[PDB]
């Protein structure tokens, strides 16, 4: 039972699942996420006030 | 509870994760906060809450 809860259940969560991730909205030293410089990822990011 | 008060949600929350404090008492829409950003959902607080004087 507990060899079949830890290979099938607790997978480590390596999506992100978009940006409404809460470590995304609060991010730390750990995760370093960033996009190409002066491009429209950064004028989409810019504009967006939340 | 005035032998050992403390000063400070945050300085409260770190006393709290060290060992150095076992609970803490303050408004229910504070803790409720805390608890929901915290990373990692160690600290849990007791049923709904609003024990005491709604």
């Amino acid at each position: 039972a507990n060899l079949a809860a830890f290979l099938v259940l607790d997978r480590p969560e390596e999506r992100i699942t978009g940006i409404n991730d809460p470590r995304l909205r609060n991010p730390s030293d750990k995760f370093i996420y960033a996009t190409v410089k002066q491009s429209s990822v950064d004028i989409y990011f810019r504009r967006q006030v939340e | 509870m005035t032998r050992f008060n403390q000063r400070g949600v945050e300085d409260a929350l770190v006393s709290l994760k060290t060992g150095k404090l076992d609970a803490f008492i303050y408004d229910a829409a504070v803790l409720n906060y805390k608890a929901g950003r915290d990373e990692g959902c160690k600290l849990v607080t007791i049923g709904s809450g609003y024990i005491f004087a709604t």
